């Protein structure tokens, strides 16, 4: 046969990779950071509870003004809130009950969500005629929308349970660029600051780094022993974090091309659902299927704090652009802000 | 109160689904019900331009069928041709076929004008109304209203409180026959109640059972010459049958006061009876108990065949037993082990007629409980006939009363039509007998044990006969109630437009079904079932609580204080209970709730982000 | 799966031909990012409640 004269070649290239990396691995971050002062106790407190959804919240996302934030829920509704007051800006009844993600265009103008309709719906929020109406439905995926993020008002990236991501031209309504490689449901993604790259994580327990502009996969990181549920870029864009059903987070570095760190405890057993960094990147926030949300020293791997507030899975969460505060969503149906 | 009340229009959501599941939302199934037809045609006449010239044409053909004489038919078929064929055809507006137009023109130019002259045009009309026209009807207020009524129909639960009783009118053997009025409508009715204690004692359970089975085969098709049933129901103690009312006593009681009837006067009862017989025989029932006493008179003197206790469904298994009164049974009936059909009635009918004329059965020569000598004057005497009799009457009786079935009227030939073609009835126009236009010869004057293995022998016994209930409503309250509930609804739509209407919450989403139910904690809310959740509200606000399909472990139906209710088992050990306004609604909320949740749980197990984990 | 195992090869042809860095340089670089930007990160370096919208801010333009 010819397939085993190539699957054995797959094993001898995997190892030249396992080689270049073990040769880069002179020291470890936990050794290089051993000297700096510990971060101290992070005992943040709930400051706003946002009440409105009638069932589980599945996703949420700050608008770039760190004031407004979209959330989506089992109640087929999408809320946009205004954290400073607690007021609702828009309640958006959806066409499909089964939503799973949501997103805020940086500009303010649109939001987007989708779910098991396999569609990514853009919504106009400054409709010429002072209204909120669907302004595009992006069909092409053959699986569920699992995440998405705009790059501007005309472009957006999606990840799907079909195992692919894509970049859309919203006018065109068609995939301008596709991203194959993953061997299982893509679950999260993070654009980096340059919005020239972007990383995805999936149920194949691998994260991948993609060139937006070209379409190709550049690097594949592994190490988790289970679905990667969430993923976040470190602020300088040279590194990123993940969360998995394995009960851990890890931070990876792009130029070192390997795993830097592991955050975990022998007590924490349920899976992470979301992750995100404080403005300096020094802290790594992480949600958990155990109703808690842990705050970590990204550089020393100690657990700096805990945000105990929900009565159900913390489905999602997210720090503000200006670093002022942290939102969390949960299955208990309430979003909570903390500071 | 006693008066009828239609469900609010939001009932459609649930009814359209109930109907759709049972295949009842089709041109044919709706158009051929009296209330569907009425709504269908109002929609076609008032609200669709393209459809009027077809319904007008329909209704004009329909009148044409019911005309009596060639003279009238001739003229009115020329008016229909000129208007519905030629006028449209000259205005580029005739939807019918090149062959359609020539069938008519070909008989019309030869002045042959049978009542079925227009049949080809009927079928073609329906082809024209069965498609786009019909779908625009479904999309409309009139279908909505059809649902409002149909809900009422399928939610019928009769008692004794649902009728005003007036007077007795007869005593049967198991029970009595009151005269009465449905408060609903005013329909004048008759009520036959049967004591279950007396039945179980007399062992007439087979007999009681049979009547009801038989009244439901015989009671479709407004038939003048039979006492038919519109309803049936039970109480803990009594079985009611609601039958056409008839006050004027039997012909056994009018032979008692008047004496024998003239050959011209039996001729009127015979005609009426024979159309009553034709009815049973098109529908595969042999009456078997034809006699005078079984023929009742209304207030003007028309008659109908009465008790069906002893009739028979021969469609599949032909009867072979001795059944009926002893003076009027045919030689097949009396023979032990010998099949028979509707030939038993025609010999009985010759026997009962001869009685009206001469005062006794033809074979009864004044022997009383000695039924033996009646049954051997039948099987060997070719009944001798009076000279008094006409030769026309003498040969109908010879015809009808041949012992052997090979020979007698109504038997080897074309069933009841042979009897109608006999020389004795040569004067009659059977159409005019059917329309009850011949004048009647007699216009009546002014007047301990109870088990639960015996109560199951009466489940699947209440019955309502759609066709009869829709006739009743159509002729009494239908128009005033359609005008009534129009006014409520436009006055509600005026009210909601001043406060700020909901641009209804069910639109534009993936809502499956919605509609009022009540719950525990009763509270009567308006529900919205969605694929992944059930939502509710009180009047005035928006949904502010709910229950997800994920959390429902199971939907069963449990009796709570004599009521059919939904039991909703939930994840935490937590029970939720619902109750709807009508049976059709229950059945559809139970169905759509079980599909919704089973199918939700199938989806979620497959999605890693929504399924619940360790 | 033949024309397809071929993809998996010429794709690893990619992954392995990058210019890498030493973990120690990678970690120092992060570690100086946090250091340089910690003055700014409010979740480490509190601001007056005067300015914190989730504590004592009152005016919002």
């Amino acid at each position: 046969s010819e397939l085993d004269q190539l699957r054995q070649e797959a094993e001898q290239l995997k190892n030249q990779i396992r080689d270049a990396r073990k040769a880069c691995a002179d020291a470890t971050l936990s050794q290089i950071t051993n000297n700096i002062d510990p971060v101290g106790r992070i005992q943040m407190r709930t400051r706003r509870t946002l009440r409105g959804h009638l069932a589980k919240i599945y996703a949420m996302h700050w608008g770039t003004d760190s004031r407004l934030l979209v959330s989506a829920s089992q109640d087929g509704k999408l809320i946009i809130w205004d954290s400073y007051t607690t007021n609702k800006v828009h309640a958006i009844p959806l066409r499909s009950s089964w939503v799973m993600t949501c997103a805020y265009a940086p500009s303010g103008n649109y939001v987007a969500c989708g779910g098991l309709d396999n569609i990514c719906s853009i919504y106009n929020l400054k409709t010429r005629e002072g209204n909120v109406r669907v302004s595009r439905e992006l069909a092409g995926h053959t699986g569920y929308l699992s995440c998405c993020r705009f790059l501007d008002d005309n472009q957006i990236v999606t990840s799907s349970g079909d195992t692919t991501c894509a970049l859309w031209d919203i006018e065109t309504g068609q995939q301008t660029t596709t991203f194959t490689g993953h061997t299982g449901d893509v679950m999260s993604l993070s654009l980096a600051p340059d919005t020239r790259l972007f990383v995805s994580g999936a149920c194949d327990a691998s994260a991948k780094l993609w060139d937006v502009r070209e379409g190709m996969c550049r690097q594949t990181f592994t190490g988790h022993e289970s679905d990667i549920n969430a993923i976040c870029f470190f602020p300088n864009g040279n590194a990123f974090a993940t969360g998995s059903d394995d009960a851990t987070c890890r931070l990876f570095d792009l130029r070192a091309d390997q795993e830097l760190m592991t955050y975990s405890h022998d007590n924490i057993i349920c899976g992470i659902t979301s992750v995100s960094f404080s403005k300096s990147g020094r802290l790594l926030l992480a949600g958990y299927d155990d109703f808690n949300c842990n705050v970590w020293d990204a550089l020393k791997a100690d657990r700096a704090g805990v945000l105990a507030g929900h009565d159900n899975r913390v489905s999602c969460l997210g720090v503000t652009d200006d670093g002022m505060a942290v939102a969390t969503g949960s299955w208990d149906s309430f979003l909570k802000i903390w500071n | 109160s006693k008066k009828i009340l239609l469900p609010e229009p939001s009932i459609r959501s649930v009814m359209q689904k109930y109907l759709e599941d049972r295949g009842e939302v089709t041109f044919e199934k709706i158009f051929s019900q009296k209330l569907g037809y009425l709504l269908f045609r109002d929609f076609c006449l008032k609200h669709l331009e393209e459809a009027k010239p077809l319904v007008e044409f329909y209704e004009e053909i329909k009148k044409y069928e019911k005309l009596e004489t060639e003279e009238e038919r001739l003229v009115c078929s020329r008016e229909i041709f000129d208007t519905y064929i030629m006028k449209e055809l000259l205005a580029c507006s005739h939807p019918f076929s090149k062959s359609a137009i020539e069938h008519v023109q070909g008989h019309l130019v030869k002045k042959q004008v049978p009542p079925d002259l227009f049949q080809p045009y009927i079928e073609e009309i329906c082809q024209n109304l069965r498609g786009d026209v019909f779908q625009k009807f479904i999309e409309s207020d009139k279908f909505t209203r059809f649902c409002q009524w149909k809900n009422v129909e399928l939610n019928i639960h009769l008692t004794m409180n649902d009728f005003s009783v007036h007077r007795i009118i007869g005593r049967g053997g198991f029970g009595e026959v009151y005269g009465c009025r449905k408060a609903d409508t005013g329909k004048m009715y008759a009520m036959k109640c049967l004591d279950k204690k007396r039945i179980k004692m007399k062992q007439g359970e087979t007999l009681a059972l049979n009547e009801r089975i038989m009244l439901s085969l015989v009671s479709t098709g407004d038939c003048p010459f039979i006492v038919c049933m519109s309803y049936a129901f039970h109480t803990p103690d009594k079985l009611s049958f609601i039958l056409d009312l008839m006050n004027g006593g039997d012909l056994h009681y009018h032979l008692s006061q008047h004496g024998v009837f003239s050959e011209a006067d039996m001729r009127f009862y015979a005609a009426e009876i024979i159309l009553g017989l034709e009815h049973m025989h098109n529908r595969f029932v042999v009456y078997r108990d034809l006699k005078p006493a079984n023929i009742l008179l209304d207030e003007h003197g028309h008659v109908r065949i009465s008790d069906l206790g002893l009739a028979c469904d021969f469609s599949k298994k032909k009867p072979h037993a001795s059944v009926g009164t002893h003076g009027y049974m045919a030689p097949e009936v009396l023979q032990k082990g010998v099949a028979y059909d509707s030939s038993a009635d025609w010999f009985s009918l010759g026997c009962m007629l001869f009685k009206l004329l001469r005062g006794h059965s033809p074979f009864r020569q004044h022997k009383t409980k000695d039924k033996h000598e009646i049954d051997r004057m039948t099987l060997t005497m070719a009944v001798e006939l009076p000279d008094s009799f006409s030769p026309e009457l003498r040969s109908l009786l010879e015809g009808l009363l041949q012992r052997d079935v090979n020979r007698r009227l109504g038997c080897l030939g074309r069933g009841a039509q042979e009897v109608k073609e006999s020389p004795f009835f040569r004067s009659l126009d059977w159409q005019m007998v059917f329309l009850q236009k011949y004048p009647p010869p007699l216009i009546p004057p002014r007047g301990i044990k109870l088990l639960d293995s015996d109560q199951e022998l009466y489940r699947n016994f209440p019955l309502t006969i759609s066709e009869r209930w829709q006739q009743e409503v159509a002729e009494t309250v239908f128009d005033t109630i359609n005008a009534e509930t129009d006014r409520l609804e436009a006055r509600k739509k005026t009210k909601n437009k001043q406060l700020g209407h909901e641009e209804d919450y069910a639109l534009g989403k993936d809502c499956i079904m919605h509609g009022y139910m009540s719950k525990m904690g009763w509270q009567r809310r308006y529900f919205y079932l969605f694929p992944n959740r059930l939502e509710w509200r009180g009047e005035g606000e928006a949904p502010q609580s709910l229950l997800t399909m994920e959390e429902i472990q199971s939907v069963e139906e449990t009796q709570i204080k004599e009521r059919k209710c939904l039991l909703l088992k939930i994840r935490g050990g937590k029970q939720f209970v619902l109750q709807c306004d009508s049976d059709p609604e229950l059945v559809q909320w139970k169905k759509e709730l079980r599909d919704a949740y089973r199918e939700a749980q199938q989806l979620v197990q497959r999605v890693p982000k929504m399924k619940n984990k360790p | 799966s033949i024309a397809q195992a071929r993809k998996l090869v010429e794709q690893l042809k990619m992954e392995a031909n990058i210019d890498r860095i030493k973990v120690s340089k990678a970690a120092a670089d992060l570690m100086a990012y946090c250091e340089a930007h910690a003055k700014e990160d409010p979740l480490l370096t509190p601001v007056p409640a005067s300015e914190n919208p989730f504590r004592e801010k009152k005016f919002f333009c």
